């Protein structure tokens, strides 16, 4: 199934864990986009005092991501594999809007979206859309249209703290290798060499100036308030 | 008789023999008072200062063992307190008169 | 006794001995390996007051194998671990087909055991001061 | 085989390897394994002298297996009184007798340090110890056979022998390595990694020898061979555990009050009675018909099984009496003889145990006989053995309604024999002054009786770690460097995984003689650095004073480049020997070399200073070569060499 | 003693009972040598109460007993509700049947 | 029935490919869990008897009750004698037995019901001893029921 | 709670609310632009609603003309995430304001708790053999309010209230005794500061704080 | 019971209808009554072939009364290949490129002899690689220490 | 608002309460409003009501 | 730390854009283009040593 | 054992290429430092008694 041309899909969801599907809420395109694009932004704090040659830079935030792509709808009859329909592209666009745009009275909002094509997998919200109608039948039925789309990114707050596995607050263990000293190991774990007598008391060490090269030590966290 | 959570204090300051930084400052103060006519360079590349820091570290080690509790410092290899103390069963009871 | 925050508990297929009146227990890395066996053996709605516990790998039965599927499989596995097993970090997921005819899909998960204690790890003498209720 | 659609979890699976690629760090490992079988579930060994490609430990474990269980683990317990309280000391010393088979451990280190696919050649499979103090030995000629075999494979580039250091003599060890160096020169495409025989002064039976001086005298080949290998020193201490079986570990027990005999004797007094064996012995001494019969057979079978279990319990306690009766060996003998006689009713001499076994097999067959014929329900008793097996318990019980005519019987000789055992054991009660309750028992056995002691013992056993020669870790390290930078990059200043420390510390005074020496037989050092751990220091060959071949990376680069060109020129072998061919050969070789130059292997500002190729009549060939059919191609190369020393200088000016 | 026990090395064949799983409650085995035939539980109840006191908040019971005893403690709230039925019954009769 | 399929103690069983040892372990767990079910079943059973315990026509002979549990797949093999599962009265005598001090408990119930009418039978406690010996306990309970 | 976040019952993706007047919900045609609620020690609680209204093409204000936001009516405000609502404020409507600008037209509705009854009239009275907490209960019950007042040890033989409101008199007397006044949902509670109870949650600079101000003097 | 419905000595498999928690009633299994067969055990494989064969058969009707020679043989091949390449792109046929998915052979000395030309026969040989479903998922776990 | 469902085989009362209210803890109020005593086993033709939560 | 030849730069990422251009038929990408912007970092102890500030 | 390798008073010694004079000076330093070690050793010894 390497030889199969895969087509892009969009599915709508009801919950923020993406496990409860909206009924009849799946869109499949008939022509793939040419390309797609991502955007990444990191913000810093850049205040400095006058008279100085450089500023003290501090990380502030990671801003949300962005995806963009374009679509083409056409039912003229020159693309192999598809049929000409009596009403053209009317039902294709109406089903596409019901999935990505329309307000849902069960959840009091528009839908959660999952976008999958090949290696790509993206969860989020619609922000912007433009649809332009190009060709028509003599009685005013449209047969060609072009759409531009912008998607934001969604992370649930319970999953953000699990991805930022934030760790002087937790407990730690190491094994002593030959070449280790107690004040150098304390500096790499706490940021300061001065806690070496508290690490030695918590492990029952008397001759801490010579460590034996199979010992497993504990490193307790610092106390708060 | 349950296990408690274990942590380490953050105010590492005592102004005694277990306080490395305290000892180092006192060392330098004494040096100036006694020998500043000849020894004035107190930068970190100086062998003199290097020796001082090593000795301060050694002092902390000594102080730390002095604080080991009595139960261990006077323990016997086989356990017990035979040559150190008389026990209540032996030293408190009285002959009946 | 350094590695006491991984904890101790019942073996999954609990076995009862008669040479001593006890149920076998597991610890450390052994305990972690059995946790993984449990998680991927149960469906999302099977626990009573834990309506979101388990995995959805069964959704992919009776389907062809391709790039889109493989991407989806990896996502399912990684999310189940992030929500339910605080003691490990996945290293690599290798998905391959070993049979031209038999309907078999082979998935090999490799992982690393954490040296520091997670804020989601409910082990008795630790969570009281380092984690949630 | 699966039958129902679903998700399954398996501990052991087979993987589908499939794509080979050209690599430069491919070792062959020649040595002994647990087994050697093509098919995971057959009894035959058929891979022994058939070199096989392995991608991971996961493949090795399914064809060759794991490690051998150590037989040298000793556990000793001592009971003493403190102010009236008991205090137990647990002592588990390092084994002095260890298994000689190291391939499994070596592979774990190889993969841990970054090794890729490799070749395995077994020279045979593991055998047994003769005693707890007598390990199996290694036959030199087995390794020579394996070397002769690998000689015929084209892919391997590195040669290693995981069990070479366990050969009985150093003379055999050196002979094996001289052979490998000669093979490398014969083939022109391999490199040998060497270890010393030992890291400690070793005795050859005549004199005490220093390992570095001994290796240098041992390898007595010339430059033409020495350029094909390198040696490393010392051995390294790793973080791997020994493999063992708790059931096989016997615990010694010593105590202030001897209670070992007393325990065994009290258990035997319980044994010699109606609640242990008299009740057993008194009771022991057509589809419907089958069902009724089968029930009656099962009843007898169950009774026999209880009698058999009784025998095993007796042996377990009597043996502690024997083990504990250290003094007065006359009693040890009396106890042993009484037990040995008792066992004759259950063992091959008159085997109650096989009667019980045979009745079980017969019982299944008669129940299944109903599957297809009335004949089976007859044959199972009179053509087959149900009649014959019940006879072995009572020779002719059928003679009367009350069992009679017992011309022979397997039952109740037990009564007298138990009395003899107890009487002999009781003789030890005033003899045994120092053994405790667990003396002479197995580690697994104590787990029910005691648990604190059991867990303590296991923790102490697992504190002992494995020590290995460095060559297998180096093969791993070579693979990493070849992938990260290329074959022309030196292997030195690279850290090792799973290493706690070098076995010995080598001072600077010593280290200078390892790097530069009158013989050129340099040895690379393994060293510990503060804040870094264990690093490889130095990367020279056994021809370390040579102007062209002293560096490992230079020699390995050439082996690689020559092989690639050789393959590229095969397409011209049967072409006409004239100008239209000579020009095509040149263009191709130059294209290979220009890529190596851009990659950073070759030295020179522009190609004119990096390499050249010359082909032609009047240049490299004469009229006679054209007539013979020869073609002569001359190639020169400028290569990059490493920096080993850094020299600093300072100077100043006043502002 | 009324329930079979199945060893892990037999193909679902019974061998004995569950007697050994509660043997650590009674400190004097004399009192339970024939427990299924007793008509006087005063001595037995006494030893059981000592056991319960000894391990209360000790942290030392084997896990299968830890669950069983915790369960029995949770049931005390059911006893409290269940024993209020006699009052509810009386009030119903005087107030809803007799209308007083 | 509240556990997952993975545990193997549900109606659909456990797939054969997982081997005998896992099937055996499932049986061990069923045994263990019956210690919790037999107690809960007793409490539900006790609710079903409130009508009898406080009856004006005739009370029961027992004051504690139990039930056979039959919604478990192999109870005929788990129990040493399946006979008891066919009759809850025999099961009660075997599992609770003497722990049910029926004479004292039956008197307390009867005395409460009699008290609701402001009556009092205390004197039977000794007056009947001039007529009967140990047999008074049965006689007195019969008379109290007749009175109500 | 060391989770690094703020514990809520639902996702914070959708905020919902309800406005109830005299027991029932205002019709879903009214658009509420903004809601504010405040509470503070020793003050009477308040709330504000901003409702869009007015049409120049009709010459009128339909919400203002309704009987929903008329002074004297009882109001209740509930809020939560994904319809998991909880009560925040209860009180009575007091004011109605209109504002018109070149391209804007709104209605603003204000309300307060019932305690407001104690701030409207100056009084004069003699008290007799009462403790301060007996006096505080009397002042509150006079307006039909619920009360919970900590006791005091002292007893006055006479005390005089003169030409002041009940609220102001209550505040003067209460401070003199070290007490704080907490008013919440129609109940007036008078207690000493409680610094001993368990924290409700943890708020952290590097994880949950949006803004922060602090001072030492 | 279910294992004997899926795999059996006779090959006469039966598909099961099952209830799953939180899902309701699902169809479990999709095999034919020749369930042990190496080519025809799956329903989808057998139905695909019936479809593909009917479509090709109709496409070739236009050549029935044409001359039996090279100018016809080539036209028949081109048409069949066009049908099959579309099925390949659609995901029905297996193979990285057409050379591994299908072939068509027509010709004298390949599929026909002199006697067939005289009789009026034309022999066309077609081969197809098809996609088969996954029925089982096998997991494995392994670890390393940090 | 108010809601009704029909019980299918495979349904449990705490899982259905979670999908309607967002929380599994209301299962004893749903069982009391329907007159259910044995709610741990539902019969597969029953129609249940799900009342809304009270507001004040 | 960014090193190429004579260049050596320390800092942090501010901005990134990635655009995907060619694909295999099953949706595997084989070509992409990325634009990047990096800021500059100096630690405060090193700033005062580089500004050797010297009437004092 | 607390000083750097440069000083030359540690177990691995000092490289031969640095000459005799530097090796001699290392010997002189070891002598000097023993005045500090003998005193510290006494205090530890006194605890043992």
């Amino acid at each position: 199934s390497e030889g199969k041309l895969e087509k892009l899909r969009i599915v709508a969801y009801k919950d923020s864990k993406f496990s409860d599907e909206v009924e009849n809420g799946e869109f499949i395109t008939l022509l793939n986009p040419e390309k797609y694009k991502f955007q990444y932004r990191v913000e810093q704090n850049e205040d400095q005092a006058s008279g100085t040659s450089s500023a003290p830079i501090r990380f502030n935030k990671i801003l949300p991501q962005t995806l963009e792509f374009d679509f083409l709808f056409d039912r003229t009859g020159v693309i192999a594999g598809y049929e000409v329909t009596e009403d053209g592209i009317i039902n294709d666009i109406d089903h596409f809007k019901k999935v990505v745009y329309d307000y849902n009275g069960e959840k009091h909002k528009p839908n959660y979206l999952m976008i999958t094509w090949g290696s790509l997998l993206f969860k989020g919200y619609l922000k912007e859309m433009d649809i332009e109608y190009k060709l028509f039948r003599p009685d005013g039925t449209p047969i060609r249209a072009m759409a531009t789309t912008k998607i934001g990114e969604f992370v649930e707050e319970e999953l953000r703290t699990a991805q930022e596995n934030n760790q002087p607050d937790m407990s730690h263990y190491r094994t002593v290798k030959e070449g280790d000293t107690l004040p150098l190991m304390t500096y790499r774990i706490y940021g300061d060499s001065k806690y070496y007598l508290e690490v030695a008391k918590a492990n029952g060490l008397t001759n801490f100036r010579r460590l034996k090269t199979g010992t497993e030590l504990i490193f307790p966290p610092l106390q708060k308030q | 008789t349950l296990n408690k959570h274990i942590s380490i204090p953050k105010d590492m300051s005592s102004k005694d023999d277990l306080d490395f930084h305290f000892l180092r400052e006192e060392g330098i103060r004494y040096i100036k008072e006694l020998g500043s006519n000849f020894w004035t360079d107190y930068n970190t590349h100086d062998p003199g200062i290097t020796m001082l820091e090593v000795l301060c570290y050694a002092i902390s080690d000594l102080g730390n063992r002095i604080n080991i509790p009595i139960e261990d410092l006077i323990a016997n290899e086989e356990g017990g307190v035979k040559g150190q103390f008389y026990k209540v069963q032996e030293i408190l009871p009285s002959a009946p008169t | 006794k350094s590695k006491d925050f991984l904890g101790t508990g019942w073996g999954f297929p609990p076995e009862f001995e008669t040479s001593i009146g006890q149920v076998k227990t597991t610890s450390g890395v052994e305990d972690i390996q059995k946790s993984l066996e449990i998680l991927f053996s149960t469906k999302i709605g099977e626990r009573i007051m834990q309506p979101t516990y388990g995995c959805n790998l069964d959704e992919l039965l009776f389907s062809p194998i391709n790039r889109t599927l493989k991407t989806y499989v990896i996502e399912l596995i990684k999310n189940a671990i992030l929500y339910h097993e605080p003691r490990i970090d996945p290293e690599k997921i290798d998905i391959t087909q070993g049979n031209e005819i038999e309907g078999e899909l082979l998935i090999h998960l490799q992982y690393i055991v954490r040296a520091t204690n997670s804020r989601k790890n409910m082990v008795y003498p630790f969570y009281l001061e380092e984690g949630t209720n | 085989t699966y039958k129902t659609p679903g998700v399954y979890i398996e501990e052991i699976t087979k993987f589908p390897p499939s794509v080979a690629q050209v690599e430069t760090a491919i070792p062959a490992f020649i040595g002994y394994t647990q087994f050697a079988r093509t098919k995971p579930s057959v009894d035959s060994d058929d891979l022994i002298l058939k070199p096989k490609r392995i991608s991971s430990l996961l493949d090795f474990t399914t064809y060759y297996g794991g490690a051998q269980n150590e037989q040298g683990i000793t556990v000793k317990l001592t009971d003493t009184l403190i102010e009236g309280a008991e205090n137990r000391t647990i002592n588990v010393p390092e084994p002095t007798f260890k298994s000689p088979y190291l391939m499994f451990y070596s592979l774990q280190m190889y993969f841990a340090n970054g090794g890729g696919p490799c070749y395995i050649v077994s020279t045979g499979v593991y055998d047994d110890w003769s005693d707890s103090e007598t390990p199996p030995t290694i036959n030199f000629s087995d390794l020579e056979s394996g070397l002769a075999v690998i000689r015929k494979e084209d892919e391997p580039t590195l040669l290693l022998f995981p069990d070479a250091t366990n050969l009985p003599t150093d003379d055999e060890f050196y002979s094996l390595y001289n052979s490998a160096l000669m093979q490398c020169n014969d083939l022109q495409d391999r490199f040998t990694i060497l270890d010393t025989y030992s890291d400690q002064t070793y005795n050859d039976g005549v004199e005490d020898l220093d390992p570095i001086p001994a290796l240098r005298n041992g390898i007595n080949l010339t430059k033409d061979y020495l350029k094909y290998g390198a040696a490393y020193y010392p051995f390294v201490q790793t973080i791997l555990n020994y493999q063992y079986s708790a059931d096989e570990i016997v615990i010694q027990h010593l105590s202030y009050n001897p209670n070992a005999i007393a325990t065994a004797l009290d258990n035997l007094n319980a044994v010699n009675g109606p609640t242990f064996i008299d009740a057993i012995l008194d009771d022991l001494r057509n589809s419907v018909k089958v069902a009724n019969f089968a029930s009656l057979v099962e009843s007898v079978l169950s009774t026999l099984n209880e009698l058999i279990d009784a025998k095993e319990e007796i042996n377990k306690d009597v043996n502690s009496a024997i083990a504990s009766s250290e003094e007065d060996n006359a009693i040890k003998t009396a106890i042993s003889d009484a037990l040995d006689v008792f066992n004759e009713d259950f063992e091959g001499a008159d085997k109650i145990e096989s009667v019980a076994k045979n009745l079980s097999d017969l019982l299944i067959k008669i129940k299944q006989a109903d599957t297809n014929t009335k004949v089976e329900n007859v044959l199972s008793i009179n053509a087959l053995n149900f009649s014959a097996e019940f006879e072995k318990l009572l020779t002719y019980d059928v003679n009367t309604g009350l069992t009679a005519s017992v011309t022979l019987d397997l039952f109740a000789n037990i009564g007298t024999r138990l009395d003899d055992i107890i009487a002999a054991v009781s003789a030890a009660e005033p003899i045994d002054v120092n053994n405790g309750k667990l003396n002479g028992r197995l580690l697994s056995d104590i787990e029910p009786l005691d648990n604190a002691t059991y867990n303590t013992i296991l923790l102490e056993i697992n504190s002992h770690k494995v020590t290995l020669p460095p060559s297998s870790s180096m093969a791993g390290a070579y693979a990493r460097v070849d992938n990260d930078r290329g074959v022309w990059k030196s292997p030195a200043n690279i850290g090792l995984n799973y290493v706690s420390k070098p076995s010995v510390t080598v001072s600077h005074e010593e280290q200078e003689s390892m790097n530069v020496h009158g013989t050129g037989k340099s040895v690379n050092a393994i060293r510990s650095f503060v804040g870094k751990g264990t690093l490889v220091w130095g990367a020279r060959t056994l021809a370390g004073n040579d102007n062209e071949w002293r560096y490992i990376s230079v020699r390995r680069f050439f082996n690689m480049a020559e092989e690639s060109i050789k393959k590229a020129t095969e397409q011209f072998v049967f072409e006409p020997n004239d100008g239209n061919t000579w020009v095509r050969v040149r263009a191709m070789i130059e294209n290979f070399l220009i890529l190596q130059w851009r990659a950073g292997a070759l030295a020179g500002a522009k190609p004119e200073h990096a390499f050249y190729v010359k082909v032609g009549l009047g240049q490299t060939m004469t009229a006679q070569d054209i007539l013979e059919g020869n073609m002569n191609v001359e190639i020169g190369l400028a290569v990059v060499r490493p920096a080993e020393f850094i020299i600093l200088k300072f100077s100043h000016k006043m502002q | 003693r009324k329930i079979h026990f199945f060893p892990s090395d037999l193909a679902n064949e019974p061998l004995g009972d569950w007697r050994n799983f509660f043997s650590t409650i009674v400190s004097d085995k004399t009192l339970i040598s024939d427990i299924e035939n007793l008509d006087d539980f005063e001595k037995l109840r006494g030893n059981i109460e000592e056991f319960l006191a000894a391990y209360d908040q000790s942290g030392k019971l084997t896990p299968h007993l830890t669950l069983f005893v915790s369960f029995l403690k949770l049931l005390e709230t059911s006893k409290k509700r269940f024993n209020q039925l006699t009052k509810r019954h009386l009030d119903f009769y005087y107030q809803e049947i007799l209308h007083l | 029935h509240e556990f997952p399929e993975t545990y193997g103690i549900s109606d659909i069983g456990l797939p054969p490919k997982l081997g005998v040892k896992r099937a055996v372990l499932a049986r061990q767990l069923k045994g263990y869990l019956l210690f919790f079910d037999q107690i809960l079943a007793s409490y539900f059973e006790h609710l079903s008897k409130i009508k009898s315990l406080l009856s004006l026509d005739q009370g029961p002979s027992f004051t504690y009750f139990t039930q056979a549990i039959k919604d478990i797949k192999d109870v005929e093999e788990l129990f040493k004698d399946p006979t008891l599962l066919e009759n809850d009265e025999e099961l009660t005598k075997s599992l609770i037995g003497k722990l049910d001090d029926t004479i004292e408990r039956r008197n307390q119930l009867m005395d409460h019901l009699i008290a609701r009418f402001a009556e009092n039978f205390s004197s039977y406690a000794f007056l009947m001893k001039f007529l009967y010996g140990e047999s008074t306990d049965e006689i007195v309970l019969q008379d109290k029921q007749s009175f109500l | 709670n060391n989770s690094g976040t703020i514990e809520t019952s639902q996702s914070v993706d959708r905020v919902t609310h309800k406005i109830l007047i005299d027991g029932s919900e205002i019709p879903g045609t009214y658009q509420v632009k903004s809601i504010q609620v405040t509470k503070e020690v020793n003050r009477i609680p308040t709330a504000r609603l901003v409702i869009l209204d007015g049409d120049a093409a009709e010459r009128d204000f339909k919400v203002s003309n309704s009987d929903h936001f008329v002074p004297g009516k009882e109001i209740e405000i509930t809020v939560g995430y994904h319809s998991d609502d909880e009560t925040i404020f209860k009180g009575v409507v007091i004011r109605q304001n209109l504002k018109i600008r070149n391209n804007q037209s709104i209605l603003i509705v204000e309300s307060r708790d019932m305690a407001v009854k104690m701030t409207l009239r100056r009084k004069s009275k003699y008290f007799y053999e009462l403790s301060d907490s007996d006096i505080l209960e009397e002042l509150i019950s006079n307006h039909g309010l619920e009360a919970d007042v900590a006791s005091t040890e002292n007893q006055h033989t006479e005390l005089v209230q003169y030409d002041v409101t009940d609220w102001d008199f209550m505040m003067l007397r209460l401070q003199a005794n070290g007490l704080l006044c907490l008013v919440d949902d129609g109940k007036v509670s008078i207690q000493k500061p409680d610094l001993s109870s368990e924290a409700l949650e943890t708020v952290t600079f590097g994880a949950t704080i949006l803004e922060f101000d602090a001072e030492m003097d």
